[PDB]
């Protein structure tokens, strides 16, 4: 019940039972609309032509849903279908999964020995920052040869070169963390006197605020289900009904010429196959427009960071705040009517050929 | 088996093990190995005047059971009776 | 290193209007070094540094030719390190222009100045040890 | 939805009915409690009373309908046991009953590629129509409104596994005890889970009712009397328990002086009113205690009185022996957390899944007529929810590590109440650590209060070998732990009736000579324990008995062990003086209940022996001590030793690790082969210690001296090969053989000459006198003191480094490291064995 937990915060639930999958994926596609929504009605669009300005949709995992709905919007009478079929997908994605996997009480020692050893609380996700993709895979590799197949751990969101997440049991996550820590060098370890080749590599891993193993073997299961529920709840993407490219999260091709079933696509996108974020970030675009939760902690800086230097910049549209640097946007920007609104960002083959 | 037989056969193979212990090399090799990968011990308790035995499992813990460790989240606690009473007795230090 | 970078770039904000001239310089350069890489360093602050229209990146530390100072003019050197194009303001030749005619460096120190073979840069670090293409590190006072 | 809950009418001129309707039942159907009054209207100021005729029997068949799924049948004798329906666990169950406790442990929810547990308190869940059952009978009558849940505790039999979902479990309910006490009536009921006919659990469950009882005909009490010990010190003691006619003993002529006897007795008394027992009947097993520290029964208690004010058996026993507890307590407390519950808004959730659908936990009406302050949760509930931050906190989350839970509901629970539960570590009994907690209410009010027995993490006990014994060892130990002075005085007692001498004495002053004096009678019976000592080795198929201590005659006046800075570092003396002081550490631990039943074991050398009289008890403090020391004392003849007491064999501590990180386990072992065939001489790998990191090599002192320069030589450089170091070899060999035999071994870069060992065991060389060694340990060694399931699982020996089964891939594996003719025996007659 969304509208009392609104109207009165008092009485809210707790931040875990929040960030309980069910309830955070229809509701970060809640939110994810209410910011296409707001953007649309502020500059005096219907969502269908704000669309039609969009060259093109994407998401990270959960967003992929959000991105094919806006993709379908044709105007505001016909909008709350697509809303009514993202916030479908989003809430059985997350009650199957929630089922497949549910999140169990960690065991205490656990969880003090990640507190004290700085880090955050175990989840079924770990990011893992400045660590090539092959560095990762030989650490996760190592902890699989121990685990069991029902416990294995791999790779979800390839969110940069040197940006990876980990998806799998919390427990199998805080085993392959002992493993980092491990191999870890102390943050506050002056190395400007030792040659760069011998230099320990040095690098940040944290949990994130997540409550399933999303594209994980774990959810695998859910994927079937998942399926017939939309079929029963019938929720379709048609390409035909698409009317502009959306990226694909592994392997970024356009889910318009995909044969397949969209949907199906886009739920083994979620819960089975990892996110190539590099791989569907080859489309050429100036401008970014980030919708998705976390603001400057969301989607949009990453991209930036990603993309930083080639010409693109990112907008977060979801946040009303000032950035120092100025190198990606906010919502400001997208409803700013003088130069200040077009911006740029520095593309360095060019300004500086 | 009937426990009578059961009882014999026990006495006699710990009797020969116990007659072929000195003549024989100790394979305390397989010994770590069995109880820390076969049993997964979690905790080890040396019954000695010096931490011998607590030492050498330590040593073979960190030559070859630390990903296995790590990886199974087995918090080992190598105590020994000589320096590790209070872990051992549970009698922490207020 | 960073820290130095870090710093410059203080400066040039301080400094909006003045003219600064960012000399990197990797621990491969003759002379007096560091032990930093002359990449990795540049990869990480090059966006920070071009946040600052006023500093000139100006590159060093091991270039003797035209041909393996292109890249870093056009900045292609980046896309073998999976970075986009980094275009590099100008560059800098120390231990090339040692043997000129003009420099005062005798004759014989020239001729030992030549019969070094130098070595890749992925190699340089072996100074530290060994006497890698003919020069080594040594420590100072 | 609105459904009726009560209905209020008259049914005649007089009998006013208040229908108290439950719709929350089993099948759906609502059931009705007709409380009927009759109405005096000629009593103008309380027309209206209360009719007690069948009112227990109506609120039972109400709660019958409710509770239990079989024909209403209130007349059964409470004696008879109950057997509840056949129940099989589910997922679906196990899941519900999960989620409405909070049990967020792994163990209970469905994982793939694991089966799934269930937890501890689903045995009210399985049991509840037969624990239930065992206070209905009407004999104990009682009004079922008025009832209060005391205490329900869990207790799995040792060896059972946790509960799993798929497996049928049947219950088994006795009333253990049913009392009128002036305050109401308690009844206790011992369910037994069993699974595939095994027992699985104990569930026991106290009940009080409420309210004024003078039934004492129906009311009896069996009581689990606590172990009692007595020592006989003198023959009072003994003529005092003959004048005892319930004191029965099988062999009337046994010989009670000097030991240790323990009483096991269970009481049951039939109560005539509240003060005096109708019968009093006190029955058990009187069993003494072995050199072994094995109580083996020996006798009876059989008491059997009418008429009495109490029992005399247990009056004596508290008075003359002593109680044993299992339980305890350690120095101080230890606080684990202190933790905060919520109770549902709902009873419903729990009722569901539990079969508990008592109406004061959903019904406002049955409630206030139960004069309870609301619709008050379920105690069950509190304690499952309890015990799943007891296994989540205490246990780690491990549900199998938790074995007992005992709680106690001092008061009721409301509905959306914050429990705050402080759990704390207070003591250990028999291994298992002892957690209390004590849950309070938002008014700082304690509500639910426990025990719960949680096992400790795996444990292994390894047993350390001859080398670290020091002055001094076990001392303040000896000062401390009473388990250790009484291991110790056994050793020296036995030491100095056998001996003449005081390994304590020993051990305390490490004296560098020790002469025993054989004068007087006690002195000649010394010289000819000395005399009887033997070294007997089967060498090329002969039996030769060289005599230990050749000095000693029948005119011998002393003897003199000598050493050259200490007696203690002497194996004669330092290996039962290290056995003595792991076997008292180990004594200690087990008095204090640091020791698991199912804790393995090994041991390092005289460890292993060590380790078998600690954890097994094959043998007691003096059949340990007798052969240590016989073992210690034919090392000194083993090895031919020169005029000056020093032979040509010893031990380096070779660590490949340090010669090059090429070098393996097999390159060592290969090296070590090729120097002892190829120089002749005798030499290899003893201990296996660490994995290219530490390894012993015994044998002769000359060709350890060759295998360390060959070691050194592969430090300093890096068929054919084995002709290079055969090459290697040579070299090292023609340097060592010129030195003189009593040579001192230098250390190398890798090799570590170890002190004060000069015998190479563990080595073939001494084979021959494994025979002659297997008998005198057979003599030591009794077949009734082995027991199987002590060593089975636990044992791992050093000849086969497996555990301990009595299995014939076991037996062959014996034979395929060691061939002995009675191992070879066995496996050809293993079939006509097993039968
Ligand atoms: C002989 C020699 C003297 C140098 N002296 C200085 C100096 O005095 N101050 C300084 O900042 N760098 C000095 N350098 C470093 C160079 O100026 C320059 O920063 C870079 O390291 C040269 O790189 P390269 O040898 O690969 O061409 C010297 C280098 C050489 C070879």
């Amino acid at each position: 019940n969304i509208l009392e937990w609104l109207e009165n915060p008092s009485n809210t639930p707790d931040k875990d039972y929040l960030l309980s999958i069910p309830i955070s994926c229809p509701l970060i596609g809640v939110i994810q609309l209410a910011h296409y929504v707001v953007t649309a009605k502020l500059l005096g669009f219907t969502p269908g032509e704000l669309r039609s300005y969009l060259k093109g949709a994407t998401g990270h995992a959960q967003g992929l849903v959000t991105a094919v709905a806006i993709a379908e919007t044709d105007s505001w009478e016909s909008f709350f279908v697509s809303v009514r079929k993202a916030i479908t997908v989003l809430f059985f994605i997350g009650v199957r999964c929630y089922e497949a996997y549910p999140n169990t009480s960690l065991p205490p020692s656990i969880l003090e020995d990640s507190l004290e050893n700085n880090e955050g609380v175990p989840s079924p996700m770990l990011s893992i920052s400045n660590l090539t993709q092959e560095q990762v895979q030989d650490y996760v590799n190592k902890t699989n040869s121990h685990l069991p197949a029902g416990k294995q751990v791999e790779i979800s969101l390839v969110n940069g070169a040197k940006n990876l997440v980990v998806s799998g049991p919390p427990q199998s996550l805080y085993g392959l963390n002992l493993t980092l820590r491990k191999a870890k060098a102390p943050s506050g370890l002056d190395q400007s006197r030792i040659p760069f080749s011998e230099r320990k590599l040095k690098f940040s891993n944290r949990f994130l605020p997540v409550a399933s193993p999303f594209h994980s073997h774990l959810l695998v299961p859910a994927s079937d289900l998942i399926n017939k529920d939309l079929v029963k709840n019938n929720v379709s993407f048609n390409a035909k009904d698409i009317q502009i490219p959306v990226y694909d999260t592994f392997d970024g091709s356009d889910l318009r010429v995909l044969s397949g079933s969209i949907s199906e696509r886009i739920v083994d996108c979620i819960i089975r196959l990892p996110v190539k974020w590099e791989t569907t970030t080859q489309f050429k675009a100036t401008h970014i427009l980030d919708f998705g939760p976390g603001g400057a902690s969301g989607l949009g800086v990453l991209t930036h960071r990603n993309k930083d230097g080639t010409g693109v910049r990112v907008i977060v549209a979801g946040t009303l705040d000032i950035n120092p640097d100025d190198d990606y946007g906010f919502k400001q920007e997208i409803f700013d009517v003088t130069s200040n609104g077009l911006k740029k960002n520095p593309n360095w083959l060019e300004e500086y050929h | 088996m009937k426990p009578e037989v059961e009882q014999e056969l026990a006495h006699i193979l710990l009797t020969e093990l116990l007659a072929y212990q000195f003549a024989s090399p100790v394979r305390w090799i397989e010994t770590q190995d069995v109880f820390l990968k076969d049993f997964n011990t979690e905790r080890v308790v040396e019954i000695g005047p010096s931490p011998t035995l607590a030492g050498m499992a330590q040593r073979t813990l960190k030559n070859k059971y630390e990903s296995y460790d790590a990886a199974l989240s087995l918090h080992r606690e190598i105590l020994c009776y000589s320096k590790d009473a209070k872990e051992i007795y549970y009698t922490p230090d207020p | 290193s960073i820290d130095a970078i870090s710093q410059v770039i203080n400066i040039a904000k301080a400094h909006p209007n003045f003219p600064i001239a960012l000399q990197w310089t990797g621990g491969r350069g003759g002379g007096h070094h560091s032990f930093e890489d002359a990449h990795t360093p540049m990869l990480q602050m090059y966006s920070k540094i071009r946040r600052h229209p006023n500093i000139m990146l100006i590159f060093g530390s091991g270039f003797g030719s035209a041909d393996d100072t292109y890249p870093y003019l056009t900045g292609e050197w980046s896309t073998k390190f999976d970075y986009p194009p980094m275009p590099f303001d100008g560059f800098l030749f120390g231990s090339r222009v040692m043997i000129a005619k003009e420099v005062k460096t005798s004759p014989d120190a020239k001729k030992c100045i030549a019969a070094c073979t130098g070595v890749p840069d992925d190699k340089w670090e072996q100074t530290y040890k060994k006497p890698t293409g003919g020069i080594v590190t040594v420590r100072s006072e | 939805e609105l459904k009726p809950t009560v209905i209020l009418k008259l049914l005649k001129e007089n009998i006013i009915q208040m229908e108290m309707i439950e719709n929350r039942t089993m099948d759906g159907k609502p059931v009705s409690l007709p409380l009927l009054y009759n109405f005096n209207p000629d009593n103008g100021f309380a027309p209206i009373s209360e009719v007690m005729e069948d009112r227990n029997q109506r609120i039972k068949e109400m709660y019958w309908k409710l509770w239990i799924d079989e024909p209403f049948n209130l007349d059964f004798d409470p004696r008879d046991v109950i057997k509840g329906k056949d129940f099989e666990i589910t997922a679906k169950e196990v899941y519900d009953f999960t989620h409405a406790v909070g049990n967020n442990c792994e163990d209970f929810v469905s994982r793939p590629d694991r089966t799934m547990l269930a937890p501890m308190d689903f045995a009210i869940v399985v049991g509840w129509r037969a624990i239930i059952k065992a206070i209905f009978p009407n004999t104990v009558d009682g009004d079922l409104l008025k009832l209060v849940h005391l205490s329900n505790g869990y207790k799995m039999i040792p060896g059972a596994k946790p509960l799993q979902v798929g497996d049928v479990v049947s219950t088994t309910a006795v009333i253990e005890s049913v009392v009128n006490q002036p305050t109401g009536k308690i009844v206790d009921v011992v369910g037994t889970l069993s699974r595939n006919g095994k027992p699985v659990m104990e569930v026991t469950s106290s009940f009080f009712y409420r309210g004024n009882y003078t039934d004492f005909e129906n009311t009896f009490q069996k009581t689990v009397e606590p172990v009692y010990q007595m020592h006989i010190k003198t023959s009072k003691d003994i003529a005092v328990l003959r004048s005892k006619e319930w004191f029965q003993l099988d062999d009337e002529d046994f010989d009670l002086l000097n030991k240790t006897l323990t009483f096991e007795t269970e009481t049951e008394v039939t109560f005539k009113n509240a003060n005096i027992f109708s019968s009093v009947k006190c029955f058990g097993p009187i069993k003494v205690e072995l050199p072994t520290k094995e109580t083996v029964e020996i006798g009876i208690v059989d008491y059997e009185a009418g008429a009495s004010h109490g029992n005399p058996v247990v009056d004596f026993l508290k008075r003359n022996g002593s109680t044993l507890e299992q339980k305890v307590n350690l120095e101080n407390p230890i606080p684990i957390a202190v933790l905060d519950s919520y109770t549902p808004s709902t009873n419903e959730p729990y009722a569901r899944v539990s079969g508990d659908l008592n109406p004061i936990h959903v019904s406002r009406h049955f409630a206030s007529y139960a004069n309870l302050p609301g619709t008050i949760t379920h105690g069950m509930f509190s304690s499952a929810s309890v015990r799943a931050l007891i296994e989540n906190w205490a246990a780690d989350s491990v549900s199998s590590r938790v074995r007992g839970y005992t709680c106690q509901f001092v008061d009721m629970v409301l509905p959306n109440t914050a429990l705050k539960t402080s759990i704390q570590h207070v003591g250990m009994i028999n291994g298992r650590k002892l957690i209390k907690f004590e849950t309070r209410n938002e008014d700082d009010v304690v509500v639910l209060t426990g025990e719960a027995e949680i096992e400790q993490p795996v444990t292994t006990f390894v047993f350390t070998g001859q080398g670290s014994q020091e002055q001094g060892m076990g001392m303040d130990l000896y000062k401390t732990s009473k388990a250790a002075q009484d291991v110790w005085n056994r050793a020296d007692n036995h030491f100095k009736d056998t001996y003449g001498f005081s390994i304590l004495d020993i051990v305390i002053n490490n004296p560098v000579n020790l002469t025993i004096h054989f004068g007087g009678e006690k002195g000649k019976r010394i010289r000819e324990n000395y005399s009887a000592m033997i070294f007997e080795t089967i060498v090329d198929g002969k039996l030769k008995t060289e005599k230990i201590f050749k000095e000693i005659n029948e005119h011998s006046t002393s003897y003199t062990f000598r050493s050259e800075k200490g007696l203690l570092s002497a194996t004669q003396f330092t290996q039962p003086a290290l056995t003595l002081m792991e076997k008292a550490a180990f004594e200690d631990l087990k008095s204090k209940g640091l020791i698991p039943a199912d804790a393995t074991f090994a041991g390092h050398s005289l460890g292993e022996y060590a380790a078998l009289a600690s954890l097994a008890d094959v043998m007691s403090i003096e059949s340990l001590v007798e052969v240590v020391f016989y073992a210690g004392m034919t090392m000194q003849v083993a090895v031919p030793r020169d005029e000056l007491g020093r032979s040509n064999y010893g031990m380096i501590a070779i660590n490949p690790g340090r010669v090059a990180a090429s070098f393996s386990q097999e390159a060592l072992q290969y090296v070590v082969e090729r120097v002892g065939k190829r120089t002749g001489w005798l030499v290899e790998i003893v201990n296996y210690n660490v994995e290219n990191q530490q390894y012993v090599a015994a044998g002769d002192l000359r060709a350890l001296d060759t295998v360390t320069n060959v070691l050194n030589f592969i430090k300093l450089q890096k068929e054919e090969v084995e002709g290079h170091l055969f090459e290697i070899i040579d070299e090292a060999s023609k340097k060592s053989a010129v030195k003189p035999r009593p040579l001192k071994l230098e250390r190398g870069f890798a090799c570590i000459p170890l002190v004060g060992i000069s015998v190479p065991f563990h080595s073939t060389y001494l084979m021959n006198g494994v025979k002659p060694f297997k008998s005198f340990l057979k003599k030591n060694i009794i077949k009734e003191n082995v027991k199987v399931a002590r060593l089975a699982g636990k044992y791992i020996p050093n000849l086969t480094a497996k555990p301990f089964q009595v299995t014939k891939e076991y037996f062959q594996d014996v034979y395929d490291l060691t061939g002995s003719e009675p191992i070879k025996e066995i496996i050809d007659n293993w079939e006509k064995y097993e039968q």
